[PDB]
């Protein structure tokens, strides 16, 4: 149909530049206008600017005129969003969009601006201390701290599981996972959280132990 | 810089209901307004163009209305598939501006959170850091307040809160609250306390542990 | 006596156009017509410099006078020399 195809997730260090691309199929960008927008979890959607690929005419939002540069090649049916002198505020998902109506969107590009190295996570058991359990269930957890880049997977090997989204802390990601198990199973039986971090080729299993 | 105001951050609804999502422009924008639906991890889906027109493929139950400054997306016969974020966009002038978004959640029965507090593990203390974790699981409504106390004194610095999305099966939310201090700060105190305040009780749910017990 | 035509906005895929009655009995001059089209078609995005050109519906030629317009046809108004080929009708 009409499709917008954006480039892959990118990780670039601060102060550098990066080129994001959006390739159209189903129509010619010469006959249209390509917009770009930034999305962050808390700031919402922010319009970046627009390009007319037929003459090169560009329009930028006030916040992006120095940071962003929009280009397009009608030959490749491709629009480009260049972001310069990258700061931490440029970590975001970027979308391209067809026309002021945004009647077709690209799938998005996650840009991470960071000087972190690939770092395996420190995996810390979360057990209750100094007491017998009351009730039918016991809640346990694993803290997963100090890793980069994003994507860890917590596997529990024993009821219900909560996976809390990762947050940046000291320039590295921290996440946590909680499991609830029957009070008759723990500690009498073994509960292990198993943490995979594919980027560092790390898999760590931690035994949850009482006191 | 026109402002598109979606005064409802969060709207709770039931399957089959009618729900009306507003968007107020800070100055007249004629009918140059659009609406979009977005689900976690996905690009926005176009719904409405020129204030009141359905894009192709948009089901009948979505209607857009308004002109000037007051715009409404109406969802009749709400489906589970419609629980999602909705924002409006004006393109009457530059810069194009979106609303902040209206989240459509499922309306559930009140549920007090289950609160558990966990001391830093020994393996963490040896590395020179200490994280004290508090889970506030399976509560509704989403509005909740978490307060940390160290030896009775409230601490605000060093806390990170992380929320899950609404659980699609039981309609509850969950959150983790994590107090991080150095190992040296940690061992200069005895008692650590996680206080949860929520619609379901006028007394806070209070979980604490004391290091020397 | 006037010719009934419809004026679209270059590149705008969802704008259905404006029907006009055009002739010397309606406008003093071609420039008068462009200036009214500038007012009635103005949108700060697709017509950033108003209506300065008028194209036939397929972009084959620019219209230069009211007499070149034909009853019942449709036309496309542009801020510049660059015809956007979209499905106006
Ligand atoms: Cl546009």
């Amino acid at each position: 149909q009409v499709q917008l195809q954006q480039s892959g997730a990118d990780l670039v260090r601060p102060g550098a530049s990066v080129k994001l691309s959006c390739t159209a199929s189903g129509f010619d960008i010469k006959d249209d206008y390509v917009h770009w927008v930034k999305q962050r979890p808390e700031q919402g959607l922010e319009w970046i600017g627009r390009i007319d690929p037929a003459n090169g005419a560009t329009k930028y939002a006030p916040k992006f005129q120095d940071k962003a540069t929009l280009t397009a090649d009608t030959s490749s049916n491709t629009a480009y969003l260049q972001l310069s002198s990258l700061t931490s505020e440029d970590t975001a998902v970027y979308y391209c969009g067809r026309s002021k109506y945004f009647d077709s969107w690209g799938q998005g590009t996650t840009l991470t601006v960071s000087s972190a190295k690939t770092t395996p996570p420190s995996v810390y058991p979360l057990a209750p201390g100094c007491g017998d359990t009351t009730g039918s269930s016991v809640t346990l957890g694993c803290l997963v701290k100090g890793y980069f880049p994003e994507s860890v997977t917590v596997t529990w090997n024993s009821s219900s599981v909560h996976t809390f989204p990762a947050l940046l802390q000291s320039g590295l990601y921290t996440m946590s996972s909680s499991v609830t198990v029957p009070s008759s199973t723990w500690p009498s039986q073994t509960v292990t959280c198993s943490v995979a971090h594919p980027a560092s080729s790390t898999t760590v299993d931690k035994k949850l132990e009482p006191s | 810089d026109i402002v598109m105001t979606q005064s409802q951050k969060l709207m709770s609804t039931s399957v089959g209901d009618r729900v009306s999502i507003t968007c107020k422009a800070s100055q007249i924008v004629d009918t140059a307004v659009a609406w979009y639906q977005q689900k976690p991890g996905q690009s926005p889906k176009p719904l409405i163009y020129l204030a009141s027109n359905r894009h192709t493929g948009v089901p009948d139950r979505f209607t857009g209305s308004g002109s000037g400054t007051d715009f409404t997306l109406t969802i009749n016969n709400v489906q589970s598939d419609d629980l999602a974020d909705y924002f409006c966009l004006q393109h009457w002038n530059y810069p194009l501006t979106f609303g902040a978004g209206t989240k459509l959640e499922l309306k559930g029965a009140d549920a007090a959170p289950t609160v558990s507090i966990f001391p830093p593990s020994s393996e963490q203390l040896t590395s020179g850091g200490a994280s004290v974790v508090c889970f506030l699981n399976n509560f509704y409504p989403k509005d909740i307040n978490v307060k940390w106390k160290i030896d009775g004194s409230e601490r605000q610095n060093g806390v990170l809160n992380s929320w899950t999305d609404q659980d699609s099966k039981d309609s509850t939310y969950s959150m983790s609250s994590t107090l991080t201090l150095t190992k040296d700060e940690y061992e200069r105190h005895n008692s650590y306390t996680c206080e949860a305040t929520h619609k379901t009780s006028t007394s806070p749910i209070v979980k604490s542990f004391n290091r020397n017990e | 006596a006037a010719k009934k035509v419809r004026f679209y906005r270059n590149g705008d895929r969802y704008f259905k156009g404006i029907v006009y009655a055009v002739s010397s009995d309606r406008f003093r001059s071609f420039d008068a017509l462009l200036a009214d089209l500038t007012r009635s078609l103005s949108d700060n995005i697709n017509l950033p410099q108003g209506v300065r050109y008028i194209y036939t519906i397929d972009g084959s030629r620019k219209i230069g006078s009211m007499d070149e317009l034909e009853e019942g046809e449709s036309y496309v108004c542009s801020s510049d020399n660059f015809f956007k080929k979209v499905e106006y009708t």
